[PDB]
């Protein structure tokens, strides 16, 4: 798995891969590792497929409940802290998850929290999570400017996932792209690595390590 | 979490045109010590069901108690207890299957493998297996332990698939079973010469035979065998 | 495995069951456990089959050589060769051997070589997993200077009890009679000895 | 090992804490605050096992704030540090102990003394002129044994820490990404938010 | 949990009234068993005949019949059954009848000890064959029970008791199971005299050493008709 | 020590069509190197037009199917006989599995039916509740032998239009039920040749708006 | 530790050595191992010293309450039963090994109790590391119908065998004699054959030898 | 990593003529790392003194527990707890945690305010009482302390002499142990007055 | 430990040796392994001394409560109580018990409860580490309906063989006779039984 989220001039970019494995068995190439929590909140999933899917689907239930109780969208801080507090109750029982809670609110502006099953909760501008994280960081960190145009940031995220899909055996499938503004998230499509690699190679002139 | 102590070996069975046969030897082993020789591991329930049990004997005896009072309970406020609301083989099995699987799920198994042989009131033959893990399956023939490895191949030569069942007569089937019991006595170090056999027939009902012996054994060829390779005398 | 050797008036008899098992599976119901290492020196093997066959093969080799050079070896000499092999390699051997033989001077003799590789000279000896069940019976029924037919009876009875209780024992009872007359192979089938 | 340092000068207490958060083969963050304000004159710094660290600090914070609001009164550093100690000493024998080490730096207004308390996850408490948790102590204790004076000013204390950090950058195996520094005196708690390139 | 000033328990006393108000039921001991019988009021033509069984078995060897609140009776039998199971589990042998009597005794009696529980509104007639004979018992709402040669409870208890008294006096040698079945049919017919505004169905059960091998069985078909017939004979 | 788990072999396959779905499995049940049964079904009609298989450890598989059938029964009771949609069944199965996250059902479970629009649907779950809707899926002992074939023949992966040089992928089409049954039977003859735990018989369940139809085929008994 | 018990014709005697250890180090050169359960029921322990102590006091406490409740002298078989049931409940984790001995209205009684909760009755017994050195003396010299003097001599000799020959045992011999007639007589340090010899030199320091940094008077009262 | 070794420390107490002494080192370490120079290990609850070695968290906890209990004792009994009775309170308090003990070796020192006689005692971590009247030792240099004491000690020492003996015993044992030292305090105790001296020792 | 119980013409006899060992040390040479749980219901204990004593104490209690309420219990009932305890607590017990009782209706009876907690009714039964050595002997020599003196001899002989070969067995032989006539204690000493 490779998942990333970064903050910038024009909001937040969130990009993830779509591969599930069991040992060396490639289990699926079409898995959805981003959860749409409400029109202003996203969660990303890395680690155990069930752990992530279950508890983040649950997180959506708890966020909806906050809307009804307080007549108001939950803050990213508090949404992340529900997940983080739950996961902490379970510490030691062997849950395995690393996630990012991303979204906009009027009070916070665009916000990203990294939450993992150790109980770690961090606010920050740039996160990559999963077995492929280091491959992502390398591309992302060396091209990241705060001033990126929406178009260029979208590409950077996409390209960083491509990077990790290529080098990480446990990453691949496709890229799912999201952009998060004041108006909420916008989905920027699914991109098969099968097709994307060749297109990017030819157009960017990179991946010269690769034959043909 | 436990370990079997006093044990019983294979239980074997098959179904013929009118019913089901089941057999089991009369031994209770204690590791390699052939300790107790008068042990009944076929348990009749009513007169349409026999429950054959292998594995731990203490647990076998607990399952006995469970079945006896399952018959008692069924008679309570039940004017049809000896008729339409009699216990069925399928009921008795589903009960045992439930218990087995709950016990493994509590990490405290009944250390057994069980075959439930009987005839349903509509006439259908019933033959089904459940064991310490709560795994269940049905087949024209079934056998536990060494029976699984040696008896099944022999009995399947008589009944290979479902359609072979109308073709199989009680005589043929009892012959196959009595022969497989001899083979098991030849090769199973935890087996005994004495056994019990039960037939549940849709016409004859339950015939229960005790104190059968493995007869007509081949040993004479033994005398000619000397040494382990080169030795001549 | 149930194995024994008994000295009597005229010589010595060796007896054994014929069962070999890997786990609860009977690999062989008709094994010959009575093994000749010289005309009138035989042994009974228990423990690892590989180990005891390899040992028996080496002893037979040493006694064939002994005989070419120095004549007929005593039963004591046979026993010593076994001990030597068993003691010196005690770290990679599971071998329990009973040595029995007849010559004209020392008459009938029995030696037992258990797991350590020690040697023990005895009027009779039992061994194998099944032997444990007959310690009391044997001690109670053995006499010195028994006739041939009496001894065949003692071994037959003892080994039937051992076969009855030990699951590793079973099959037929084999025997070998060793006297001045020569060498006699005996066999007894389950239908005879169970009825005792 | 994260770096948690505390130095008690004549009129204040200074805490320096490493900014790095590292999981595995990645530095995830280079600007972490490993500190919770407990009351206007009491500050706690923490290091240890991943999740336990913040959950504990924030539970301690909640309890102290509650007490303040209930009594309209601030507990002394001596009192807060006893609360924390007892909490850890309870934790050490429970089903799953908190694996957190702490420094508590406070200014006692009744006494007008600054105070530094070192407490490990076992609940071992001691008051010290300077303290540290983890490997970092193996370098700083001796350094400070030499350079520290009981009557130093706050500006002098900050030069003493600069030595400590520079030493830790020369000799520690891992990049702890510099330290956040905070001062607790009579005027409360403030941050020297310019320690890195200075 | 309240004694009245005369030393009686007024709640138990009112329970008795509820029993006296019930259908009449009996038990007769014979020389190798016990027979039980009950009056089933035919409320309506719509009741399915033979289908509202009042008599209940406990274990395999014990019969139970009662008068009063039928639900109270069923509760008691359920408990009797657990008390039977629990005994067999621990001691292997089936529960002796005196032992089973004290088990119901103590339980019924317990419901007279506390102000938050009401006593049982039934008197129960029960018994069977154990290792040393046949035993008949009757247990009142107080938990009082004794052994009986013959027993009756319900609306027609007095007329039934008088008949029983006659048999005891005229059969010192003992009665036979076969016979007691007919006699029980007679007695229920005689007892129906004090409840005759409704038609009734007869129900009989028995536990005889030689007629049932010491197991509880219902009286159906041929033998039930012979008993009805015999009872119809000595009323015309 | 007692091991609460076992492995009874077998192999299951789900394919979704435009307006149908199939869920197939072999009928063989095994332990180590023994055959327990040549005909023990493990694909079941669960009512509401849903078929379900839970392959792996058969004790766990049976408990799960039992529990889902019951879940359907109570859904009807609690919710005025409403039809349980395939997505709703799926989500419910997630919860069943996850309830045992710390003592899991060792099964790969697959379900098939039709979505609200009448389209063929296949969902598959890992042993602890993770799930996804797919076009096709193999489970069990021989999944690794079959999944690549399905990727190739069902989703046309690595196939290109001849002469486009490798620039234009073969377009993805829906398969007819005849075409799908051909694939299932071939997948299973392949799997039987090469996996020792696969054989004896093939039982296919087909789900259309007309209900649930059942077909059986002999497989190699060795 | 060596502990013994010896029954004679009119009662019972217990003896023990007085060395307690911490691994190879002698902690207390004259500890009392002979405990009172009640005035005429006495106890000797080995194994975990805190366990034998605590268990003795708990049961002594309960025995007193029992005695008051029943208006009877405590019975040894009651100490026995209470001790063994408590120990058993704890499955050996209370490492108490005891020789219990006393007189009561039914006579004279001698038992041993093991940490797991098993009891044995005997005419003469021993426990602790010196157990075997003491038993050797007892098997050599015990005879039936011993007098009071003889039983003390025998018990004392057996403790001595432990003192000399067992490294876990040393110093002095404690005895307690319980006769059916009178009160129990506790003979503390009945033998003292291990007096430390006079030191070769006094190690009294000239005052001012130790260097002092500071000095203050400490306040007790308020 | 064995809890009785993580922090280090020693306590010793001795009886003399109409007096008692209790002394301890001041080191608090974390394995090899010396951490604190001022960690005293002797406490008093009235005229009754308690020294505690072992896991320093348990040392603190026990002090806070015996302060609690002796405060409540004083309020109900209307007099201060005595040495003999405190000993028993210590013993049964420790045994109460029999299957999760405090990792400590406590030492009790004080004079009976009524009978006037000197009293010392020690305990293992589950409250077994060591009832020596001569001396009691505890901590990571116990072996060394045992040798110093048995050699140096004699009965009926005067307060001023007893000071010298107990000081020499402690100092020389401390110096043959890696985990003890770093300072020392000696309490000399009489029925009427208590002097506390800090000792000058090797700081390595 | 060597323990046995034998049914005969007039009732049943329980026999046992008197040795208890920890490792190779004989902790007690005069143990009493014959345990009264009711007037004419006794048992023999093998396995953990703690577990078997705790168990026999609870059964004694259960049977005393039984008697007060229901009269004298049958030997079967006594065996059932042992089984309940031994089976229900099998993870934590190492108990091998032989139950033997005299009864007026059922005469002499013997029940054996080995480690699992299963129950077996038998003509005679043997247990304990020492019993392995007498299986053959006992199976060859036991007959039904023996006279009192014959059964004493059978137990005396059997146990002396068990004592001879098992290091864990030894000491005196104790017997308890259970008939209509009452209850009799017999003891036999080394000098007596070693001669046999
Ligand atoms: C929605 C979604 C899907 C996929 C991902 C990425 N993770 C994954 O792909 C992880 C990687 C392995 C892992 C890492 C850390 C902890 C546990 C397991 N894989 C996973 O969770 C697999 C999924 C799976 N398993 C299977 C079979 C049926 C076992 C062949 N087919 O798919 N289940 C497991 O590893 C698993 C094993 C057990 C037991 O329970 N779940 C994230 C989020
Ligand atoms: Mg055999
Ligand atoms: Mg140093």
């Amino acid at each position: 798995t490779t998942t990333l989220a970064f903050r910038f001039q024009g909001g937040i970019i969130v990009a993830v891969d779509s591969r599930a494995t069991a040992g060396n068995w490639v289990a699926s190439q079409t898995v959805k590792k981003v959860i749409e929590i409400n029109p202003f909140l996203l969660g990303t999933m890395a680690g155990g497929a069930a752990d992530c899917q279950f508890w983040e689907t649950w997180l959506g239930s708890q966020c909806r409940l906050h809307e009804l109780r307080e007549k108001e969208r939950i803050s990213v801080a508090a949404a992340s802290k529900i997940l983080s507090n739950l996961v902490y109750q379970y510490k030691g029982a062997g849950l395995s998850m690393g996630t990012m809670i991303c979204g906009y609110t009027r009070k916070e502006g665009p916000t990203i929290y990294y939450v993992d099953s150790d109980g770690t909760r961090l606010k920050g501008d740039i996160f990559c999570v999963g077995s492929g994280q280091t491959f992502a960081y390398g591309v992302l960190d060396s091209n990241y400017k705060w001033d990126l145009s929406v178009e260029d940031a979208l590409y950077l995220g996409k390209r960083s996932i491509l990077a990790a899909a290529h080098r990480d055996a446990y990453s691949g499938g496709s890229v799912n792209l999201y952009h998060v503004t004041e108006d909420g998230w916008i989905y920027h499509g699914n991109h098969d690595v099968g097709e994307l690699f060749w297109k990017v190679k030819e157009e960017e002139g990179s991946f010269n390590n690769v034959i043909g | 979490t436990q370990q079997p102590i006093v044990t019983g070996t294979s239980v074997i069975s098959m179904k013929y045109d009118n019913g089901v046969i089941i057999a089991a030897d009369n031994l209770g082993s204690y590791g390699s010590l052939l300790r107790f020789n008068g042990v009944e591991r076929l348990i009749p329930v009513g007169d349409n069901t026999v429950v054959g049990i292998s594995g731990d004997i203490s647990d076998m005896q607990h399952i006995e108690r469970l079945l006896k009072d399952l018959v008692t309970e069924n008679a309570y406020d039940n004017p049809l207890a000896d008729a339409e609301e009699a216990l069925e083989p399928s009921y008795i099995f589903e009960y045992l299957a439930t218990v087995m699987y709950q016990r493994r799920s509590k990490m405290n198994p009944l250390w057994n493998a069980i075959i439930v042989a009987g005839v349903q009131s509509n006439g259908d033959q019933f033959l089904r297996y459940v064991n310490l893990l709560g795994v269940t399956y049905s087949s024209p023939t079934l056998a536990t332990g060494f029976g699984a490895h040696m008896a099944n191949p022999l009995l399947r030569k008589v009944v290979d698939r479902e359609s072979d069942i109308p073709k199989t007569t009680v005589q043929v089937a009892e012959e196959a079973i009595v022969n497989a019991m001899r083979v098991l006595y030849y090769r199973d170090a935890r087996s005994s010469r004495n056994f019990s056999l039960a037939i549940i027939d849709k016409n004859t009902g339950l015939t229960f035979k005790k104190n059968l012996q493995v007869e007509n054994m081949k040993w004479d060829f033994a005398k000619d065998i000397k040494g382990y390779g080169t030795q001549k005398i | 495995t149930s194995i024994m050797a008994v000295t009597f008036k005229d010589g010595v008899i060796l007896g054994a069951d014929s069962r070999t098992t890997t786990g609860a599976y009977i690999a062989n119901r008709v094994t010959d456990k009575l093994t000749r290492v010289h005309d009138k020196i035989w042994c009974c093997r228990s423990g690892s089959a590989a180990d005891t066959q390899a040992i028996a093969d080496i002893v037979q080799y040493h006694l064939e050589l002994y005989t070419s050079q120095y004549g007929t070896p005593s039963t004591e000499t046979a026993a010593s060769v076994f001990k030597e092999l068993c003691y010196e390699n005690k770290d990679n051997l599971t071998a329990g051997i009973i040595v029995a033989g007849y010559d004209d001077k020392n008459k009938g003799e029995v030696y037992t070589i258990p797991l350590g590789g020690s040697v023990h000279k005895l009027p009779y000896a039992i061994a194998g997993s099944g032997s444990t069940f007959i310690y009391g019976y044997c001690d109670k029924n053995f006499r010195e200077n028994m006739s041939k037919e009496e001894t065949v009876d003692f071994i037959k009875h003892s080994l039937s009890q051992a076969i009855k209780w030990d699951g590793s024992s079973g099959g037929v009872i084999r025997m070998v009679v060793l006297t001045a007359a020569g060498v006699e192979r005996l066999i007894f089938y389950p239908d005879e000895y169970e009825q005792l | 090992m994260d770096i948690i340092l505390g130095i008690r000068v004549q009129d204040s207490v200074i805490l320096a804490s490493s900014k790095a958060v590292t999981r595995g083969i990645s530095v995830l963050k280079d600007s972490d605050d490993k500190t919770r304000q407990l009351s206007p004159h009491t500050l706690m710094s923490f290091a240890g096992e991943a999740g336990d660290t913040v959950q504990f600090a924030e539970y301690i914070q909640a309890n102290i704030q509650l007490y303040s609001i209930r009594e309209d009164y601030e507990l002394s550093p001596q009192a807060v540090s006893s609360f924390v100690r007892q909490e850890l000493a309870k934790s050490i024998r429970s089903r799953r102990p908190y694996q957190v080490n702490v420094l508590i730096g406070g200014y006692d207004k009744k006494k007008n003394k600054p105070e530094l308390y070192q407490i490990d996850y076992l609940g071992t408490k001691v008051e010290l002129p300077y303290g540290a948790h983890g490997y970092s102590g193996f370098y700083t204790f001796s350094l400070l044994d030499h350079h520290y004076r009981p009557d130093m000013t706050t500006e002098e204390g900050l030069d003493l820490l600069k030595l400590c950090v520079q030493e830790l950058e020369k000799r520690m195996p891992m990049d702890f990404k510099g330290v956040i520094v905070k001062i607790v005196d009579k005027d409360g708690i403030r941050q020297v938010d310019d320690f890195q390139a200075q | 949990s309240v004694f009245s000033p005369d030393g009686r328990n007024f709640q138990v006393e009112y329970a008795v009234k509820a029993v006296e108000n019930g259908t009449t039921s009996i038990g007769i001991k014979c020389n190798d068993g016990v027979v039980f019988a009950v009056e089933k009021l035919i409320t309506s033509k719509l009741l399915v005949p033979q289908k509202n069984v009042k008599i209940q078995v406990v274990d395999r060897h014990i019969g139970c019949v009662y008068s009063g609140l039928i639900p109270d009776g069923r509760h008691l039998v359920n408990r009797g059954r657990e008390e039977a199971a629990s005994f067999k589990k621990l001691y292997k042998t089936p529960i002796p009848i005196p032992a089973f009597a004290d088990r119901l005794g103590q339980y019924v009696q317990a419901h007279t000890l506390y102000n938050s529980v009401r006593p049982f509104g039934v008197s129960t007639i029960f018994g069977g064959v154990d290792k040393n004979g046949a035993h008949l018992y009757m247990l009142e709402p107080s938990g009082s029970y004794w052994g009986y040669k013959g027993a009756a409870t319900g609306k027609g208890r007095q007329s039934a008791k008088a008949e029983l008294e006659k048999l005891v006096d005229h059969h010192p040698e003992g009665l036979s199971a076969r016979e007691a079945v007919k006699q029980a049919a007679k007695i229920i017919y005689l007892a129906h005299e004090d409840n005759k505004e409704k038609d009734f169905e007869l129900e009989i059960s028995w536990c005889s050493l030689s007629e049932t091998n010491g197991l509880h069985k219902f009286v159906k078909g041929d033998l039930l008709q012979e008993a009805i017939d015999f009872a119809q004979k000595e009323i015309n | 020590q007692f091991n609460p788990y076992g492995d009874n072999g077998g192999t299951i396959l789900g394919i979704a069509g435009e307006d149908f779905a199939v869920l197939a499995g072999d009928t063989r049940n095994i332990t180590d190197y023994s055959i327990n049964s040549r005909y023990e079904p493990k694909v079941f009609d669960c009512g509401d037009n849903i078929v379900m298989s839970a392959n792996g450890f058969a004790a766990d598989g049976d408990a799960l199917v039992k529990r889902f059938k019951n879940s359907v029964k109570w859904y009807h009771f609690d919710h005025n006989d409403k039809k349980l949609s395939i997505n709703s069944a799926a989500r419910n199965i997630q919860h069943l599995l996850y309830g045992k996250r710390f003592f899991p059902y060792y099964v790969h479970t697959i379900i098939a039916g039709l979505d609200e629009d009448g389209k063929g649907a296949v969902y598959s779950f890992d042993p602890v509740g993770s799930y996804e809707r797919e076009q096709c899926r193999a489970g069990g002992a021989a999944a690794s032998l079959i999944m690549p074939f399905l990727d190739n023949q069902v989703n046309f992966k690595n196939q290109y239009e001849p002469g486009t040089n490798g620039k234009v992928k073969k377009p993805l089409k829906y398969l007819s039920v005849e075409e799908v049954i051909k694939l299932v039977r071939d997948s299973f003859t392949s799997a039987t040749e090469r996996h020792i735990q696969v054989g004896d018989g093939l039982e296919i369940l087909i789900v259309t708006k007309d209900g649930v139809r059942k077909e059986f085929y002999e497989l190699k008994r060795d | 530790t060596t502990i013994v018990g010896v029954k004679f014709n009119n009662g019972v005697v217990i003896a023990a050595d007085t060395r307690s250890t911490q691994g190879p180090i002698v902690a207390d050169k004259n500890c009392a191992k002979l405990h009172r359960i009640s005035p005429k029921i006495w106890c000797a322990g080995a194994g975990t010293a805190a366990d034998t102590e605590a268990v003795t006091q708990l049961i002594g406490s309960n025995i007193e309450l029992h005695s008051l409740y029943t208006s009877r002298e405590p019975r040894v078989v009651s100490a026995l039963q209470m001790l063994k049931q408590h120990l058993f409940k704890y499955q050996g984790h209370i490492g108490a090994y005891l020789i219990v001995a006393g007189v009561d209205p039914t006579g004279s009684h001698l038992f041993s109790i093991h940490a797991h909760g098993s009891t044995d009755v005997g005419y003469y017994l021993s426990l602790g590391s010196g157990s075997l050195a003491a038993m050797a003396v007892l098997e050599s010299h015990w005879k039936q119908d011993l007098t009071k003097e003889e039983a003390i001599k025998l018990a004392s000799d057996a403790i001595q065998a432990g003192i000399w020959n067992d490294l876990g045992s040393g110093s002095n011999v404690d005895v307690c004699v319980m006769e059916i007639g009178k009160d129990a007589e506790y003979l503390r340090n009945y033998l003292t054959p291990n007096v430390r010899e006079e030191k070769q030199k006094s190690y009294k320091f000239p005052r001012g030898t130790t260097a002092v940094l500071k000095e203050s008077i400490v306040n007790i009262c308020d | 990593s064995d809890p009785s070794s993580i922090n280090g420390g020693i306590v010793v107490a001795m009886t003399g003529k109409d007096c008692v002494a209790i002394a301890c080192d001041l080191r608090l370490g974390s394995q090899s790392l010396g951490v604190s120079n001022k960690f005293e290990k002797i406490f008093h609850y009235g005229h009754v003194f308690l020294g505690i070695t072992g896991l320093a968290t348990d040392v603190t906890t026990l002090n806070e527990m015996f302060r609690y209990k002796t405060n409540l004792y004083k309020l109900k009994e209307e007099r201060a707890i005595e040495p003999e009775t405190f000993t028993q309170l210590v013993s049964s308090s420790l045994y109460e945690r029999r299957f999760g003990p405090y990792f400590v070796g406590p030492v009790v020192a004080g004079i009976n305010s009524k009978s006037g006689k000197p009293f010392i005692a020690g305990f293992d971590l589950i409250g077994c009482i060591d009832e020596a009247k001569d001396f009691i030792v505890s901590g990571t240099a116990s072996d060394q302390l045992f040798g110093m004491c048995e050699s140096l000690y004699e009965p009926n020492l005067e307060p001023e002499d007893l000071f010298e003996t107990i000081s020499q015993a402690l100092l020389n044992a401390a110096d043959r142990d890696a985990l003890s030292g770093w300072g020392a305090v000696v309490y000399i105790i009489k029925k009427d007055e208590v002097v506390k001296r800090y000792l000058k020792m090797r700081q390595d």
